[PDB]
């Protein structure tokens, strides 16, 4: 698709003139596939799938501070290794 | 339940009677009991007598019992006179035969029967009646207490003795005619028991006899139109029983009898109602009035003006309590049935609104 | 099975010594791991122990002096039944720690990280063998701000002071089965959470205490939540989600991403209330309150001073006298329910909401429900019965033998009250259910077989109402007569008739309309709307029926009056 | 005619109920007294009696 | 001329009155004032029986205090027994009408009659066991008004004709005439001695008869209204008598005048039944309406009051013995006092 | 879609199904939802709740079951396999499956 890849990018809203507000997304690819004999005896509780999610996330941020005195973070580098906030 | 065999008896016999007098009660509910006042000029003689021709099924198996019963008492009370007329009369005349006197003895004994009287009584009188000494002994003795119906009785005592004899009708009130001072009579109009009270040959002292009758559900009054002077008369009599202090919860209905006598009287153009009743001239047809054709209006007058005073004497006190209901009485139709029966359903209709918050 | 993992994996260990980026334990056949073994490495910077289904008990300070490490995730724990507590400590730069599918029994300290990361994320899910949360676990955990996710907590309760000394920013304790009960004394020392998530936690109730600086709250599925705190509590609380729709009106009054500092207005909750279930209380005018509680009073009192005097009678039993009897009856029973009603108002005057669940969800309701169906349709079968019986015996007066008598009733009383009980008891069967309105009426349309019954009760009704209507006519053709006719008494009649006839017309053609009009799924007024005709036009056959029957008797007025002499006010 | 043999007949009844005797009332009383004071105590009426020797429990 | 009769008369009267005034000194009120009156008495209902069917209209106790007759307007002469308070035998009448009864002493026959003329007789030891008409005692000109079993053979009865005949069982006519009297007669009571007997007649005047004299030999006028009751002193040396006035007078055979009126400012109503004690001390009336008094005839005061029934009392009876006393009122029920 | 970057949708992958009580692995065409899904981090912490991240996965899915040949009797032998027509990115539910850090274990018997 057109989805950028895993890189960062200006704030849409945050990006005050001067200083360009970096923020870190992408279209990190994910694969699944059915649990198979030996997934499903490594699960205590009975699971009848199982998926791999990989997420572009920030390596590193900076301090930056923003309109109103609001305290925002700057990403320095952008990277698809885990997810954090994806369970829900 | 436990008791003993005289006490079980006892309580057979108790609830035997209670069954017995519920099975009457069934029948006594169903029956409207009216009671009848008139004078003897009044008319009521006629008044009953076109009923009569309509009487309740002629008679009744109870009714037919009391009669054969009555009867046979009478005959027997008759048997027993005549006996005792030829033993204490100047000459001692005996029957002709022995026989004939062992069976008036044992009839005379035999008078204790419950109201049954054998054939062998009724044959042993009629033998009796056939002698000559008897018959003449009956006749110089016809003064005695014997009764009147006694020659009757015994040439009609063949058809008496024989089984299920069923005695006419005119018979029962002539063995029943007496100074009784009741004459019942029983009519059935829309399968409805109707009883009427013939009230009369007695001492005319209604505050005596008047306060028993305070359960009568409705009391008929009929006095003769064609009797000016007896007006007076009837009037005091209507306002005595309306004020009744027993009696002033009772409706009245009102029979004008002799009509055709009283239209033939005002046709000859005295007009004596004039001098007895001087308001009569004053006095104008009413706007609601609906004489039959070809009737004149003299005599149509006067009849609606003797309504209207029944009318006003009535409506002095106790107006809502009870009504009046006036009817034209002739004898000559049998319309009189249904203008009862039409009455009496007003009144209970009335009645019944009445505890029901509805007047 | 082989496998291609990096560690050695033998021997019944880990072989954690090992250099690899992002450490894995996948298809890893170990069962205990040793303590400390974690030492010599630090190229890791990610640890993950997932797909180990050997894996049975973790020793002490498993994890220790990790600085380069920032993530650990641990999952898929198939025999994992015990921690060793103190596993992880010395981890400045910890970010976020995850521990699923484990069966471990007891709750693993987290107090000794001591992390010093901006924002720490911890969270737990499948802790079915999870007995507690201990005391002060979060305890130091974090000194910057920390998230605690508990999603699936198996713990049974929070102990008193579970999280002091520390920033929280959100609690989820969503999925929290075994967690109904919970001490009010866990947020004693935490300012916070910003947002709470219980649902599905079946709680029984919210603490009083740390509710004010809570801005969000989720009790979705909440069953259990028949209760909320005080409004004035949630100073701070800008939208929410409340499983009951009756409960999100507590919120509709007052005592994106660019919004930035902009907040709401006022609050935003959702679902709605119900069409069918206004916020209001029982009453929704200030008038009612008195006018429902004179109309109750007065119904009783002249419902039990008939019943005094209908019982206390020493002459013989008439049908007349047994069916006043069975409609001051009624009448009684109808007061007693609206008399009920008003006490649970007066009980829950000011706080609707907040009961309504429980008034609606208990016995109460489906009582008064009942009350209220039965003392109608035995009033109206006891009306109808009446002018029957008198138009029986008006046309036919004059046969005596064709009367009615109280062995004969009985029987017709009897069928008559077994036909009301079964009308009344159906609804409570599963046909209509009484909880769709909270004045506790079979307002539950939506089904087909109760719509065609709601039609059929309207239509007997209606059915009744014209043969009353025609006996009357029939009556008063039958009294009035062409030449024997008194106008006094005529007049008299009909207006009696009249005055008989409209004083149940004007009381069962409006709700009998509007009945009739909800059937077809056309409601014309609303339920406040409802509520005035309910408690203004139902009660009229409970108020003048007595008076207008057996206050206005001759019999009666004897009767009272014999009592009176007995009891001596002569 | 009617009326005067009514009131002969009249006439002669009040003469034979003139010619009836007296007694002094004192006698009639004090006879009554005695016979209520004796007859007394043989009243259930005025004397109540236990239930037990009543036979009308 | 009848102007010299009427002088006659009325100075025979006057001479009377003169006699009677000199021999009358003071009423018996002021001598039994020394005789402590007696106190309330209290009555509990013992028996109630609800199977009589139509109005009561004559009750008449019995000689043993065992079984009391009563008669029904409707028609049903039906006996029941104290005791048990249940039904012996139902007696069908020819006339629905009852306005008298009577119990023989021996109970063997029982006797009722009403505004009809023609008087009945029944049997209680019919050979057949049903009952019937021994006999009939018809002629009267007049309706029956009482009756009373002076003994097995002879009974003497009140017809509405102002008059009064005795009647013989065997003969059934009326072996005496007792026709010289003025106004109907209502009621008939018997003294303990059978010798003599006091009709209480429909008019203020009341004429005691011989059955052998046949004719009347007292005559007082003590009342101010019409007569309908009239009982008997158990001694037989006095009477008592009831009035649609609400005045009840005692009358002595001795004094013959009155002693006592019993009557009160707030009893409007008449007296329609009358009865008197074992002893006389306790005179039982009732009055037209539904409540029952009792009345001291020595001390002239009230002794109790008693409502026990909802219509007018028809009569009320007094056993010999004074067991107990029942009163019949206009309705289907019968109440037993003791 | 395009050969670069393709959307969560399903493919012919293959996957291992087998019974802990039969030893014997049999492997069969099955129907994995695979792919790429638009996913972003908030730009600010502290003031709006964090916006969750899509992941792609099955929404609907058919099961499908093979005989088993000869496996060890005491134990059903039925294996069960889910197959999905139609896939998206949505989240995961914690009860529903075991969603976390990549795995990228094998697809076959070991």
């Amino acid at each position: 698709q057109d989805c950028p890849e895993c890189t960062l990018q200006e704030n849409p809203f945050f990006s005050q003139p001067g200083a360009p507000i970096l923020q870190c997304m992408g279209c990190c690819f994910s694969r699944a596939y059915p649990t198979p004999l030996r997934s499903k005896k490594t699960m205590l509780v009975q699971k009848n799938v199982t998926s791999e999610s990989t997420c572009c996330v920030a390596k590193s941020y900076n301090r930056v501070t923003v309109m109103g005195g609001f305290k925002v973070e700057n990403h320095t580098a952008c990277h698809c290794s885990t997810c954090y906030y994806h369970k829900s | 339940c436990t008791l003993s065999a005289e006490d079980k008896a006892a309580v057979e016999r108790s609830k035997m009677i209670e069954k017995q007098l519920q099975k009457d009660k069934q029948v006594y509910r169903a029956t409207h009991r009216l009671l009848l006042l008139g004078a003897d000029n009044s008319g009521k003689s006629t008044i009953v007598k076109q009923m009569r021709i309509y009487h309740v099924n002629g008679y009744s198996e109870e009714e037919c019992k009391q009669y054969k019963a009555v009867v046979y008492s009478n005959t027997i009370q008759s048997i027993i006179a005549i006996i005792r007329a030829m033993g204490r009369l100047k000459i001692d005349f005996g029957d002709s035969a022995r026989a004939d006197d062992a069976r008036q003895l044992f009839v005379l004994a035999g008078a204790a029967e419950e109201g049954f009287m054998t054939a062998e009584l009724a044959g042993v009188i009629k033998r009796l009646w056939k002698d000559s000494g008897v018959q003449a002994c009956f006749n110089r003795s016809r003064e005695y207490q014997l009764n009147d119906s006694a020659a009757y009785y015994l040439n009609d005592l063949d058809r008496i003795a024989q089984p299920n004899y069923i005695p006419t009708q005119q018979d029962v009130l002539r063995t029943r005619v007496k100074t009784s001072g009741i004459f019942e009579t029983k009519f059935q109009v829309d399968k409805v028991n109707f009883h009427m009270f013939d009230v009369g040959a007695q001492r005319d002292e209604r505050r005596k006899w008047i306060q028993c009758f305070n359960d009568v559900t409705a009391i008929i009054f009929v006095v003769d139109s064609s009797d000016y002077n007896r007006l007076q008369e009837a009037l005091n009599d209507f306002k005595s029983i309306w004020n009744n202090r027993w009696l002033r919860t009772i409706s009245v209905i009102l029979f004008l009898n002799k009509q055709d006598l009283l239209a033939e009287k005002v046709l000859a153009g005295k007009s004596k109602i004039e001098d007895y009743f001087p308001e009569f001239a004053r006095y104008t047809t009413p706007e609601d009035a609906t004489p039959e054709p070809g009737e004149d209006p003299r005599v149509t007058r006067a009849k609606y003006f003797i309504r209207d005073e029944f009318l006003r004497i009535s409506t002095a006190s106790g107006d809502g309590r009870h009504y009046c209901y006036p009817h034209f009485t002739c004898s000559v139709d049998t319309e009189n049935a249904r203008r009862i029966f039409n009455d009496c359903r007003d009144i209970i209709q009335r009645m019944h609104l009445r505890q029901y918050e509805l007047l | 099975e082989p496998c291609n993992c990096v560690p050695d994996g033998a021997l019944r260990c880990p072989g954690p010594t090992a250099g690899l980026t992002r450490l894995s334990l996948a298809y890893l056949p170990v069962k205990v791991i040793p303590s400390q073994a974690f030492r010599g490495l630090n190229e890791v910077i990610k640890i993950e122990i997932s797909q180990i289904d050997s894996l049975e008990r973790i020793e002490a300070n498993a994890f220790d002096n990790l600085l380069n490490l920032s993530e650990i995730l641990i999952q898929n724990t198939k025999n994992l039944r015990y921690i060793e507590p103190g596993a992880f400590i010395n981890l400045p730069r910890l970010k976020y720690l995850s521990i699923c599918n484990t069966g471990i029994r007891k709750f693993p300290d987290v107090t000794k990280v001591f992390s010093s990361e901006s924002n720490f994320i911890l969270e737990i899910c499948d802790n079915l063998h999870i007995t507690t949360i201990p005391g002060n676990a979060f305890q130091g955990m974090n000194n910057e701000s920390v998230t605690l996710k508990l999603y699936g907590n198996g713990f049974e309760e929070v102990q008193s002071h579970a999280f002091n000394g520390t920033t929280l920013t959100s609690l989820e304790l969503k999925e929290n089965v075994h967690l109904e009960k919970m001490h009010n004394g866990a947020f004693r020392g935490a300012t916070g959470p910003k947002t709470l998530d219980i649902s599905s936690t079946k709680l029984q109730a919210l603490p009083s205490y740390g509710l004010e600086s809570i801005q969000r709250l989720i009790a979705t599925s909440s069953y259990s939540l028949k209760k909320l705190p005080s409004r004035e509590t949630f100073v701070n609380l800008l939208e929410a989600t409340l499983t009951y729709p009756s409960h999100c009106c507590a919120f509709r009054n007052l005592p994106d991403y660019e919004y930035g500092f902009c907040l709401p207005k006022t609050p935003r909750c959702a679902p709605e209330p119900d069409a069918f279930n206004p916020c209001e209380d029982i009453m929704g005018y200030d008038f009612l309150r008195v006018l429902i509680w004179l109309i109750n009073i007065l119904a009783i009192m002249g419902n039990m001073t008939v019943l005094f005097v209908l019982l206390t009678s020493r002459y013989k039993l008439t049908v007349p006298r047994f069916l006043m009897c069975n409609l001051s009856f009624a009448d009684f029973c109808m007061g007693l329910y609206l008399l009920l009603i008003a006490s649970v108002d007066s009980q829950t005057k000011g706080q609707y909401y907040n009961h309504a669940i429980d008034w609606q969800t208990g016995s109460g309701c489906s009582t008064a429900g009942f009350f209220t169906v039965f003392a109608s349709e035995l009033s109206v079968y006891t009306l109808t019965v009446i002018t029957l019986e008198r138009w029986h015996t008006i046309t036919y007066a004059i046969h005596l033998d064709q009367k009615l008598r109280l062995r004969h009733a009985i029987l017709i009383m009897l069928g008559g009250w077994l036909f009301s009980s079964l009308i009344a008891m159906l609804p409570l069967v599963g046909v209509s259910n009484y909880m769709k309105v909270s004045i506790c009426f079979p307002m539950d349309v939506e089904t087909t077989l109760s719509q065609v019954y709601i039609l059929t009760i309207l239509i007997l009704n209606v059915v009744a109402f014209f043969i009353i209507c025609a006996c009357y006519i029939k009556i008063y053709f039958a009294v009035r007569n062409p030449e024997l006719m008194a106008t006094n008494k005529d007049t008299k009649i009909a207006k009696k008739m009249a005055i008989l006839i409209f004083t149940d017309f004007t009381c069962m053609a409006p709700i009998s309309f509007f009945a009739i009009s909800a059937a077809f799924k056309v409601p014309l007024i609303t339920v406040t709307n409802s509520k005035v005709l309910l408690v203004l036009f139902y009660p009229i056959n409970s108020c003048a029926n007595p008076f207008l029957y057996a206050i206005f008797t001759k019999t009666f007025q004897r009767d009272f009056f014999l009592l009176l002499s007995k009891f001596g006010c002569c | 005619t009617a009326s005067i043999a009514q009131a002969r007949k009249l006439v002669e009844q009040l003469k034979m109920e003139a010619n009836i005797d007296r007694i002094k009332v004192s006698k009639a009383a004090a006879d009554l007294m005695a016979y209520c004071e004796a007859h007394a105590k043989e009243d259930p009426l005025l004397t109540p009696v236990p239930a037990s020797e009543n036979p009308f429990r | 001329e009848l102007d010299q009769l009427r002088q006659e008369a009325e100075q025979l009267k006057n001479q009377i009155r003169d006699a009677r005034k000199a021999c009358a000194d003071a009423t018996l009120s002021q001598i039994t004032n020394n005789i402590d009156p007696v106190g309330r008495i209290q009555m509990r209902t013992r028996r109630t029986l609800r199977g009589h069917l139509a109005k009561i209209y004559a009750m008449h106790w019995g000689t043993d205090s065992r079984l009391l007759v009563s008669a029904s307007q409707d028609g049903k002469l039906i006996i029941w027994d104290s005791y048990t308070t249940n039904k012996v035998h139902a007696i069908p009448l020819r006339s629905s009408w009852v306005m008298t009864c009577a119990y023989a002493p021996s109970g063997n026959y029982v006797a009722c009659g009403g505004l009809d003329n023609i008087c009945s007789i029944y049997n209680l030891k019919t050979r057949e066991g049903n009952v019937r008409v021994s006999r009939e005692l018809a002629g009267h000109t007049g309706y029956l008004s009482c009756c009373r079993f002076l003994d097995d053979n002879q009974i003497v009865t009140s017809s509405g004709d102002t008059t009064c005949a005795l009647w013989d069982i065997e003969t059934g006519q009326q072996t005496t005439t007792f026709t010289g009297h003025t106004g109907d007669v209502m009621s008939l009571s018997l003294a303990p001695d059978t010798r003599l007997f006091v009709s209480g007649a429909c008019d203020a005047s009341a004429k005691l008869w011989d059955v052998r004299e046949g004719m009347c030999r007292q005559t007082f006028t003590g009342h101010e209204s019409d007569i309908n009751a009239i009982c008997f002193f158990p001694n037989g040396n006095a009477f008592a008598t009831g009035s649609d006035d609400a005045t009840c007078r005692l009358f002595d055979l001795r004094a013959d005048q009155e002693l006592m009126t019993y009557s009160h400012d707030n009893i409007i109503c008449g007296i329609t039944s009358v009865s008197f004690s074992k002893s006389g001390r306790l005179l039982l009336a009732g009055y037209d309406d539904f409540n029952c008094n009792v009345w001291d005839a020595l001390k002239a005061d009230r002794a109790g009051v008693l409502a026990g029934h909802d219509n007018r009392v028809s009569c009320l009876g007094v056993t010999d013995d004074g067991m107990a006393v029942a009163t019949g009122s206009w309705d289907s029920f019968l109440k037993i006092w003791n | 879609k395009e050969p670069l970057r393709p959307r969560c949708r399903p493919i012919n992958a293959t996957l291992a199904v087998e019974k802990e009580g039969c030893p014997v692995c049999i492997t069969v065409n099955t129907t994995i939802c695979a792919g790429y899904c638009p996913t972003m981090t908030r730009v600010l912490q502290g003031v709006l709740p964090a916006l969750p991240q899509v992941v792609c996965n099955y929404r609907d899915v058919r099961f499908e079951s093979i005989r088993l040949p000869g496996c060890p009797r005491g134990v059903n032998p039925v294996v069960s396999y889910a197959v999905a027509l139609s896939c998206q990115c949505a989240l995961c539910r914690r009860s529903t499956t075991d969603c976390g850090g990549p795995k990228d274990h094998p697809l076959t018997c070991d």
